[PDB]
RNA sequence: GGGGGCCUGACUGCGAGGCCUGCAAGCCGAGCAGGGGCGAAAGCCGGGCCUAGUGAACCGGUGGUCCCGUGUGGAAGGGC
RNA sequence: CCGGUGAAAUUGAACUGGCCGUGAAGAUGCGGCCUACCCGUGGCAGGACGAAAAGACCCCGUGGAGCUUUACUGCAGCCU
RNA sequence: GGCGGUAGGGGAGCGUUCCCGAUGCCGAUGAAGGCCGACCCGCGAGGGCGGCUGGAGGUAAGGGAAGUGCGAAUGCCGGC
RNA sequence: UGAGGGCGCGAGCGAUAACGUCCGCGUCCGAGCGCGGGAACAACCGAGACCGCCAGCUAAGGCCCCCAAGUCUGGGCUAA
RNA sequence: AAAAGCUAACCGAGCCCGGAGAUAGCUGGUUCUCCCCGAAAUGACUUUAGGGUCAGCCUCAGGCGCUGACUGGGGCCUGU
RNA sequence: CUGUUGGGAAGCAGCGCCAGAGAGGGUGAAAGCCCCGUAGGCGAAAGGUGGGGGGAUAGGUGAGGGUACCCGAGUACCCCGUGGUUCGUGGAGCCAUGGGGGAAUCUGGGCGGACCACCGCCUAAGGCUAAGUACUCCGGGUGACCGAUAGCGCACCAGUACCGUGAGGGAAAGGUGAAAAGAACCCCGGGAGGGGAGUGAAAUAGAGCCUGAAACCGUGGGCUUACAAGCAGUCACGGCCCCGCAAGGGGUUGUGGCGUGCCUAUUGAAGCAUGAGCCGGCGACUCACGGUCGUGGGCGAGCUUAAGCCGUUGAGGCGG
RNA sequence: GGGGAACCUGGGGAACUGAAACAUCUCAGUACCCAGAGGAGAGGAAAGAGAAAUCGACUCCCUGAGUAGCGGCGAGCGAA
RNA sequence: AGAUGGUAAGGGCCCACGGUGGAUGCCUCGGCACCCGAGCCGAUGAAGGACGUGGCUACCUGCGAUAAGCCAGGGGGAGCC
């Protein structure tokens, strides 16, 4: 192709919104009409009315801080096992990051659903109703500790 | 990249002068007074070719009615006859066989009398 | 977006790879008679990439032939130029690129 | 820029996982001098609710 | 509706399905388990014949709770 | 009245009659009817709701500002 | 079969300034701009054509970026 | 968008006044101040206007003249 | 020497420069063309009544396909 | 280089040349090769610089055992007010301290979010320290930055004129021609201003001298108007003058038909509700970051970079 | 010793505004006043960080991170 | 009896020709921003300014009682005040 004639396709043309015009938009601007449009209505998210907005719910949901606010215990984060299958060995967190899981959340645990290859998976932990779904397959070391 | 006005907004006030052209003073002359009576033309143009027929859709029933009442009847009971004819004939305009040939018209006289009397 | 102009010279023949020269020496004079030698009579344009920056001044006053470095392989300049030159110097990064 | 969470509804809210929005439910810590044992158990459970929750949705958004 | 007896179901854990309705609410409710009251049993009991007699949320007191609790062990505060 | 010099507020545009009705209902401007050669000049002020400074009046604004106080909170100062 | 239309929604287009297209092309045998016209294309915003003036820049087809299209704001500058 | 308005009707207020107001049904103006009758007359009557034509059918309403259409036929009525 | 008078021609708080493009639920302006659809002035809440959030009524794109308005027949509810 | 239009050639045609220089600007119009210059290369007696190299100097260079000497004072620490850290007294530490109480020399002293025990980090109350970082009066390079109402207020005798006592406010205004070659001279006339001749390619480029619109003023010509009631127009016909070929077309209007200016707010207009004397220019939904939906493209259990690092200088690659 | 367009350190330090009122809060230690340091300024060699019997003076960009947290827990503020 | 032109003081409509006025189009010793460089000056008197200085000199510029300037060195080579 030569350097002109290599156009974009079809529907992707921006022509933005020109609403100064005659017949186009509108004399106001596409979405104003009544009044109190220049500035700004607020925040139409949480507010408006001047009522008791809807906050009016209550937060139990509490452990909600204290004052050197969060604390260093490891992130157990899980697996399913379902593409644990894609490949097979000694697989360890070190190269489960590779792969496209765990990303530095540490401590992985293992889990799921489907066969297993008796593949000897080292891991931190393992859900109990799937560590029989693994004993009739392989072996499985633990972590280090704790 | 600054885009001043420039040509744009002289031509066009200068089209308004194009139609208005033999508008009285400042309504030719003046744009933004042009802008207005071409509002009314545009408006006044409308109805009255609407209005066009009905001015001669009038006249063509007087001259009809003249021409009736020269040989002795109103032109109601006129066009019945020609209805009870059955002649869709009669383009109201076309009647105006009054100075283009009357025996024409003046034998359309009394295929009327027929159905009726 | 790099292989795919790159075949757009080869699908239609727009290509070369070179490693003969003439011109591995400093001189205007010292290349379009390469050229002529090779097939290049004016007619359309050409990019042209070496590793040699003997070359580029042998043609960097050349109007219908632009410079390039092997490595900043431009898209733009590729669809600009209506024929394409490379050398092996080049097609050992293009090829650690993509290869 | 970079918008500010709301903190005063992370406290109250919890996104699901589905999109949707799910609150506690209200009136459990002042009306009761006894009113309806039935009522101190519809109270003490999370619920959903409909148009308003995308109001919320978007006073969080990167959580 | 007026009397008498025995009782504490003015229970706990849930709760299908629905009236009204913008939200929040408000309102009725069969069914099951734990345990109990009455009645010989069928059965009824999740307040009162009903419709009014009430207050989101924030903050804080009191009692429990396998909870969190900052290097660790208690503690302080928080959470249900 | 003649010679010389020569502004202003106002102004959408105008070819600007009266009367009796209509009309958000005070019409040169709509309907009907009556009157009226074109154009000036001197003057009078009934109309053009006349020019408004955004009426000197009333009301509104979760406006302003001055003043008052056993309205609220703080401060100087004064006692302690 | 439908096509009156305000707020409002969607779709489609015309014009201006600049960039790739360009070491390209049109331009002294006259560019941009300004006077016309009863010619032509388009329903359109617009694009071409003949005449006059002017005297040196202007830029197609496809892409891109906008300080982008005026009839009013007792809008501002200037002129009348 | 959340000020509406008119008319017919069913109520309340009002004096079985208000071209006054608050409601319900429906209609229309607002958005149809675009057309025809109502002299004039936004919502009373007819009737939804995409454009053109010197073509025909019609509704409201009208047929002596401005004003298009019977001084139409028959039968009564009234002398203001 | 007291009116709230005067403080450089308007003093219930001087003038200038700055915060500064303070704020304004208020007024007014908001610029080119064509096609299709096309409302609301209702309800609830609101120191709420010119404003604002939700439902209602609108437009567009995708997933649904006789259900939809209206009518006829059968049943039921109604207490002017 | 020549030839040819052109007042003028760089244009057009032919024949060539350079190239490490074909980026630009100027010359009567559009030049790679007419001029300055660009590619590339050489360069200061003097001042400064120094950040790269070198010399010198400042400074610095061992361990084991014992000793019972010294290790920064109203300081540490505690309380009463306080500020900073995201900490608005909150469970409220830590750092600094205005006031008050007031230590010790490694058998010591602070800290790890009240407090205590252990465990770990630190050794305060003396000071200094380049680099990496911000800015742009200045210089350079650059621009999908403007082009005389724009760009800072000033392209120009501008922070001037002008206003105010005063701080302070603060404009308007560019364009003959390439060359003044700028009108000798004659005539009207007091001059100014004009006629002619002349220069000039052009004076219809005349010294507020490129283009010259619109409002506004006037002269000439075609149509009309002194029985007529008007948002000033529309429709029809005739009439007058003009263009044109049949036929048609332009401009005007006498008569007849109809005809309640524009915008804005209003339920509501023709309106006695806002606004505009007119004209011409400036003037009003863009941008940054994050996010929801839509869509176009890339990869697809993966997808993707940010600061930054190598390189021509309108090239990209690494960077997980 | 004074000047220097902005940049830098310290001493003082607002209110409009937001919270659709407004006092805690925000705007913000911003704008403004003062003193001073130069081509840069400040900081700078742990009585540090923070959990590993680990990092190693200080500044600067990215990410962490709008995380943890702070809040009439309301606007909104905002680390390491 | 009747029918009918017919004059323009002036106006309106239009075409032509100019006057003011300056938009639009073109040009730019001007500014706007980005990146780099560079970054202090003064008691040896600074930044800024007053007055003067020329053969004649109104302003600008430069300069300072030696005054549109002095001295030495370095660049350059036909003009200059
Ligand atoms: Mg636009
Ligand atoms: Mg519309
Ligand atoms: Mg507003
Ligand atoms: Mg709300
Ligand atoms: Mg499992
Ligand atoms: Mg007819
Ligand atoms: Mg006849
Ligand atoms: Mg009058
Ligand atoms: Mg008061
Ligand atoms: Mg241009
Ligand atoms: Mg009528
Ligand atoms: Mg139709
Ligand atoms: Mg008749
Ligand atoms: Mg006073
Ligand atoms: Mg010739
Ligand atoms: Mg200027
Ligand atoms: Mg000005
Ligand atoms: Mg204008
Ligand atoms: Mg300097």
């Amino acid at each position: 192709d030569l350097r002109p004639n290599p156009g974009a396709n079809k529907r992707r043309k921006r022509v933005g919104r020109g609403p100064g015009s005659g017949h186009g938009k509108t004399a106001t601007r596409g979405h104003k009409g009544q009044k109190s449009r220049s500035g700004g209505l607020k925040d139409p998210r949480r507010f408006e009315g001047g009522r008791s907005t809807t906050l009016m719910r209550l937060p139990k949901r509490g452990m909600q801080g204290q004052v050197p606010g969060e604390i260093k215990r490891p992130r157990y984060q899980g697996v399913n096992l379902k593409d644990l299958a894609r490949f097979e060995g000694e697989v360890t967190p070190e190269l489960l990051v590779r792969a496209g899981l765990l990303k530095k959340g540490y401590r992985l645990k293992i889990l799921g659903e489907g066969e297993a290859k008796p593949l000897k998976v080292v891991a931190h932990a393992f859900s109990k109703s799937a560590l029989e779904k693994l004993k009739a397959a392989g072996g499985e070391p633990v972590l280090l500790e704790a | 990249p600054r885009a001043k006005t420039g040509v744009v907004r002289r031509r066009k006030h200068k089209k308004i002068l194009k139609l208005a052209k033999g508008y009285w003073g400042l309504r030719s002359k003046s744009f933004r007074k042009a802008r207005e009576t071409l509002f009314a033309a545009g408006n006044y143009a409308y109805a009255h070719r609407k209005r066009r027929k009905r001015d001669f859709r009038r006249l063509w029933i007087v001259r009809i009615n003249a021409a009736c009442r020269q040989h002795g009847l109103n032109y109601s009971t006129f066009i019945h006859g020609l209805k009870k004819a059955g002649i869709e004939v009669d383009r109201k305009n076309l009647a105006d066989l009054a100075v283009r040939e009357p025996q024409v018209f003046a034998e359309l006289v009394e295929r009327a009398k027929a159905a009726q009397g | 977006g790099l292989a795919m102009a790159v075949a757009d010279r080869a699908r239609e023949g727009k290509l070369l790879l070179v490693e003969a020269f003439a011109g591995v020496n400093g001189k205007t004079k010292e290349f379009l008679a390469w050229a002529k030698e090779a097939g290049l009579d004016g007619s359309e344009s050409v990019l042209l990439v070496t590793g040699n920056e003997l070359v580029r001044r042998a043609a960097r006053n050349l109007p219908w032939v632009v410079t390039l470095a092997p490595e900043g392989l431009n898209v733009y300049d590729i669809v600009r130029t209506e024929r394409l030159v490379m050398d092996l110097d080049a097609w050992e990064v293009f090829q650690n690129r993509i290869g | 820029p970079k918008m500010k969470t709301h903190k005063g509804a992370k406290k109250r809210v919890k996104i699901t996982a589905s999109g949707k929005v799910v609150a506690m439910k209200t009136g459990k810590r002042h009306l009761n001098w006894q009113k309806s044992g039935k009522e101190i158990r519809q109270k003490g459970r999370k619920f959903v609710l409909a148009k308003p929750e995308a109001e919320r949705i978007k006073l969080l958004l990167p959580y």
